[PDB]
């Protein structure tokens, strides 16, 4: 609920580099499209424009005292791997050794390519190793999708039509377990050690599942939405135990309406005890309402603190833990000391489709735009 | 030498001036230019003045170095657009700093002095507010990011009612972090009769496009 001016946290931003060029339209639809490897160095972004590969310091670079910071940079050396259909969605396994790329394709569906990175070492094929077919329709639109942080081979699957599917990847994909579009996920995230899966429904509540998918734990759609008004999970990240950063959006799908990050802590001794939900409405201020809802969400352990990101708007925000570790406050910056998306040539607003932090060069946080501009920044804490 | 008229558009006025008198300015202002020991105008304010303060209302874009001149100059403009009856924001002032702000705000203050009900709200980094309240003020003066969040992030101002809107020290401007952005996006609230007023010492390429993007037909003027 509280704003508090941090005068001790700066994004200081570094040189915006131009990766694709600006699309014809504004994409729409929820996607994820930034991927970063902190254990090879390297950043994958994807499009319609196929896959490409950086390595980190390539895409790292500050502006000195004289440069025109509105500046961007016209490219940088990578690889490129061409792509037949446009990816909407990148992830990486935890120990960086599969990147999965969500495909959408008229004539076969929505399908999975999962490479093994080490193969982008390579010069002149770079041909994954399996496929998966997740869908034929925009149904098999992928909207989630994590892996496992301790168990590399496993991975969470979230698609449009409201169905999920755990994947186990090693030689080949298997499908380990799935539950149908009835159920109506809309988002996933896996617990801290990997333990358990959590999902987010359309009643706008949170199932905790085991990889299994063995009902856990159920987290009840916060008492304070009134039936009138309905609210879907939008996404989820389960950030401690008994501590999550859930968002709620309208459940009818309405975009006019601006989703609301809530920090709910959960009881031990449940029963009888209630869950503590902080609701901090919109922190990342929506000014767009075209694109499809999707907050980009990101714990910093170190700092006991969440990156916030907003399909929905230009800002990042950043939602921190009070030293009593039961509240959060929302930091208000410098106006010269923020992480916000430039404005396009057109005059027009850029969004992003991906975020992520590296920390093999402080650590720094990257966004990709809707116009294939990346736009890195320092964090100084 | 003069001033360069550099682009100026019809139905802008033609004249230079020579007297604070010859403007036709209410008297309290008036008397507040006077005051602060401004007897005649200066260089640049006798092109300036005329364009600002025609109707209906013509945008500028206008090179000068800074200083009280240039200042007083757009200061004047926004306390002629002003009117202390109605209880919000009218007139914003964006600066590329917190000390330059509060400096311009001193400008305001002094020159609006004979302006009983008039009031000046600062849109920077440490004043805060809870977000049932609109503002009271008739002029607000701050820093781009800070601006931004009053009109759009904090519903402080209703961006819709602004007449004249300055852009101080663009070169500077834009040469700090986000403030280019910001500004672009603040301008683009404004309604279409809104006056676009925009200041650099220097006019470098992109400064000159930014400037362009930010005062739609503007006038030109260039001293020295």
């Amino acid at each position: 609920i509280p704003e508090r001016e941090m005068k001790d946290f700066q994004f200081r931003a570094l040189k915006k580099v131009r990766i694709f060029d600006s699309p014809e339209e504004l994409p729409k639809e929820r996607s994820s499209l930034l991927a970063v490897s902190n254990k090879y160095g390297l950043v994958f972004a994807g499009g319609a424009s196929g896959l490409q590969i950086f390595p980190t310091k390539n895409l790292l670079i500050q502006n000195k005292p004289g440069d025109d910071p509105n500046k961007i940079v016209d490219k940088v050396q990578g690889l490129l791997v061409p792509m037949k259909f446009p990816i909407h969605h990148l992830a990486l396994s935890c120990d960086n050794l599969t990147l999965s790329a969500c495909m959408m394709s008229s004539e076969y569906g929505s399908i999975i390519a999962f490479f093994d990175v080490r193969t982008f070492s390579n010069e002149a094929q770079k041909r994954p190793f399996a496929y998966h077919k997740l869908l034929k329709d925009a149904g098999g639109m992928v909207i989630d999708m994590k892996w496992n942080p301790t168990v590399p081979s496993m991975v969470a699957v979230c698609l449009a039509d409201g169905s999920i599917a755990v994947l186990q990847v090693t030689e080949t994909v298997k499908v380990c377990a799935t539950l149908p579009s009835t159920v109506a996920v809309t988002s996933v995230c896996w617990s801290p050690k990997g333990k358990q899966l959590a999902v987010g429904k359309q009643n706008g509540t949170v199932v905790q599942y085991l990889p299994t998918l063995q009902e856990k734990k159920v987290i009840p759609c916060p008492p304070f939405y009134e039936s009138d008004h309905p609210v879907r999970v939008l996404d989820v990240l389960w950030i401690g135990t008994y501590v999550f950063a859930i968002v709620y959006a309208a459940a009818d799908g309405t975009l006019e309406t601006s989703p609301d990050v809530v920090m709910a802590l959960l009881p031990k001794k449940e029963e009888k005890h209630p869950e503590i939900f902080v609701n901090f409405m919109e922190p990342c201020y929506g000014s767009c309402t075209e694109r499809q809802h999707h907050y980009y969400l990101s714990y910093i352990e170190e700092w006991d603190l969440v990156l916030a990101a907003s399909a929905a708007s230009t800002e990042v925000s950043i939602l921190a833990r009070q030293s009593d570790q039961i509240n959060w406050e929302s930091w208000l910056l410098e106006d010269s000391s923020r992480a916000e998306l430039p404005v396009t040539d057109k005059s027009d607003d850029s969004l992003p489709m991906g975020v992520v932090v590296d920390y093999t060069n402080a650590p720094v946080l990257m966004l990709l735009s809707t116009d294939g501009v990346l736009c890195p920044f320092y964090m100084i804490n | 030498n003069q001033v360069e008229v550099l682009q100026r558009d019809p139905n802008s006025p033609l004249y230079s001036v020579k007297s604070f008198e010859e403007l036709r300015l209410k008297p309290q202002l008036l008397q507040g230019v006077y005051a602060m020991g401004f007897n005649r105008p200066s260089k640049i304010q006798e092109n300036a003045l005329p364009l600002m303060l025609a109707e209906p209302p013509q945008n500028l874009i206008a090179q000068s170095q800074s200083g009280t001149g240039k200042t007083a100059a757009f200061v004047l403009a926004m306390l002629s657009q002003v009117e202390p009856a109605n209880k919000y924001p009218q007139c914003l002032c964006l600066s590329p700093t917190y000390e330059l702000a509060l400096q311009t705000g001193k400008v305001i203050e002094q020159m609006g002095k004979f302006y009983p009900e008039l009031k000046l709200a600062y849109a920077v980094r440490g004043n805060k507010l809870e977000r049932g309240q609109k503002i009271s003020e008739q002029i607000v003066i701050g820093t781009p990011g800070t601006v931004l969040d009053w009109c759009s992030k904090l519903k402080f101002i209703d961006p819709k009612k602004i007449k004249v809107f300055v852009l101080d020290e663009a070169d500077v401007m834009i040469a700090t972090q986000g403030h280019q952005d910001q500004s672009i996006r603040i301008q683009r609230m404004l309604p279409r009769n809104c006056q676009m007023l925009l200041f650099s010492a220097t006019f470098e390429d992109s400064v000159w496009k930014f400037a362009q993007k930010v005062v739609p037909d503007p006038n030109v003027i260039k001293l020295k």
